[PDB]
């Protein structure tokens, strides 16, 4: 219908791949960040999780203050005692940008354990808008999973959860997934999900729409397979949380598929 | 920072902040200023702040009001615009006597319509469309201005905020609290403003969201001097149903622009 936006979607979608690429942090910013590592990134991302649980806050949310953060970190040098900062900032411009009712600033002090003041969060609150030049719409993999579920024929609840589960365990993994863009992680996210439940592929339909195939989105395909293998072992263990619920039917709970078959 | 410009007079005040004309000391250039207090103690920067200069320095065209500069302080932030000489209510009621040339009507239509088409090509609603909000000056352009309550949806979109678009220019599913809306809402208030532009008065003012309502259903069912192509249009532009109405797209390439030129608007 309207809402599924017809006239605009072709051109939305294509104006969404040309500004993931300008909305890309670096690929090897954590190699330059010499307080900071890809271990201490993942407390954080999963600690923004169980904050947008809480909150109950929008997973667009979530993926924007990822963007925030690692754009922050591609160009700022942010010591160990900051880096939750920065992220609590990132959640607040997030839930500002996206939320119908954002949680209010006093909300985000409360949940950094009163580390910091709130001072300090409006400040960096500050410092993250002027590092990130107000640039804050960001096409995330939700915008572009969203637009995938459409290709669906019928839709399945139980795929589009596992979808949203699999690109979500991407967030916090920044080897290797900050090297793939959110369109293309999302991609591999929907195939390696339908083909769980359903048992059936990347849908013909988008690969005229993205112009990627299994071949191009092979790379993507088997870390995001070794990532969902990996999830129950993960560090991290908040979004298998979140996923275990009836709001999400228990995705997380389900056994991933073996293997994927692709070659000769 | 501010030393450069020089404050004129006041202009108004948009959804947010206070608007002032302004020179540039160096360049002589004419500037509209944005000027946002913050808010350090609470509260922060305002989403309406974030949204509308992070949209407007993605979206550049000519139908939409250029955002030049911002500039910030610890305490005060400034939005520099490009100035615009006047607004089209302001335009209209100049206009109630004389009335406004069809020509120039098809016109600010028409680039309304190009600039509404550029938005919901980059996932933005606008939500609120008034005349207030629509900027034209002495060469024959008119612009889409104040982008504090805009959004960047997605697609399809979901629920979105509700206390959204002002009374007289709100559509049929934001009055009735449908749970979903979409680029359609943006359409119903060019259909008003289109309305308003030939008879120099609202097509539905509305006292209440009731009263609102009513009007609405008057209309259309439950604007005399215009051409059989002009009411095609308005009609399509006024469909009830969100996914009957028509699109901005779609709007562009109908008779009534057939014609289209762009006129100097009478009146300085
Ligand atoms: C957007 C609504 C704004 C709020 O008063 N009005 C307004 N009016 C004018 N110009 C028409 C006008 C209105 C009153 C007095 C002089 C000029 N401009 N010109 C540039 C801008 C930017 C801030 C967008 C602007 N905003």
């Amino acid at each position: 219908s309207v809402n599924e936006v017809p006239d605009y979607h072709e051109d939305i979608h294509t104006y969404l791949r040309e500004m993931e690429v300008k909305c890309k942090p670096k690929v090897g910013y954590m190699k330059k960040q010499p307080d900071i590592t890809n271990s201490m990134r993942a407390i954080l991302v999963d600690w923004l999780v169980e904050v947008g649980e809480e909150y109950k806050l929008q997973n667009e949310t979530l993926h924007l203050a990822v963007n925030y953060i690692d754009r922050f970190l591609s160009s700022m040098s942010v010591l160990r005692g900051k880096l939750q900062l920065v992220g609590t900032a990132a959640m607040l411009l997030a839930s500002k940008f996206e939320e119908i009712y954002p949680p209010e600033v006093a909300e985000f002090v409360y949940i950094t354990d009163d580390t910091y003041t709130k001072k300090q969060v409006l400040r960096m609150e500050h410092l993250v808008l002027k590092v990130l030049a107000f640039d804050l719409a960001a096409p995330t993999i939700n915008q572009f999973l969203t637009q995938y579920f459409l290709h669906q024929q019928p839709a399945n609840c139980k795929v589009e959860s596992l979808a949203m589960f699999l690109g979500e365990l991407s967030l916090i993994d920044a080897d290797p997934y900050l090297k793939y863009l959110p369109s293309v992680i999302a991609a591999a996210a929907f195939h390696l999900a339908l083909y769980t439940v359903t048992g059936q592929s990347w849908p013909e339909s988008l690969v005229q729409k993205t112009g990627y195939t299994l071949e191009t989105l092979k790379p993507c395909l088997l870390d995001l397979h070794q990532t969902y293998l990996r999830a129950p072992q993960h560090a991290q263990q908040s979004i298998r949380e979140k996923y275990k619920n009836s709001k999400y039917h228990g995705v997380s709970l389900l056994n991933p598929p073996e293997t994927l078959n692709v070659e000769h | 920072s501010m030393e450069n410009f020089q404050k004129v007079e006041k202009i108004g005040e948009g959804t947010y902040g206070v608007v002032y004309k302004a020179r540039n000391k160096l360049t002589g250039e004419v500037v509209a200023l944005k000027k946002i207090r913050l808010d350090t103690e609470t509260e922060g920067v305002p989403s309406t702040a974030i949204r509308e200069i992070s949209l407007l320095k993605e979206l550049n065209h000519p139908n939409i009001v250029k955002l030049l500069d911002v500039i910030h302080t610890e305490n005060k932030l400034y939005l520099v615009f490009e100035f615009l000489h006047q607004d089209l209510k302001k335009f209209m009621d100049a206009s109630a006597l004389t009335g406004i040339p069809l020509p120039l009507i098809k016109s600010y239509l028409f680039q309304l319509l190009q600039g509404l088409a550029f938005c919901h090509s980059h996932r933005v609603l606008h939500r609120d469309l008034k005349p207030q909000n629509l900027l034209i000056n002495t060469e024959g352009a008119i612009k889409l201005a104040d982008f504090g309550l805009a959004r960047a949806f997605g697609v399809p979109v979901r629920t979105y905020t509700h206390e959204v678009v002002t009374l007289w220019y709100r559509a049929p599913e934001i009055l009735l609290g449908c749970k979903y809306y979409s680029t359609a809402v943006d359409i119903w208030s060019l259909g008003c403003i289109f309305a308003e532009m030939v008879t120099r008065r609202a097509l539905f003012p509305g006292d209440s969201e009731i009263d609102q309502l009513f009007r609405i259903f008057r209309t259309l069912g439950t604007v005399p001097p215009l051409d059989e192509d002009g009411r095609s249009l308005l009609s399509q532009m006024l469909h009830y149903d969100p996914n009957k109405r028509i699109s901005a797209k779609a709007a562009l390439a109908h008779p009534f622009f057939q014609d289209v030129t762009k006129p100097v608007p009478h009146l300085r």
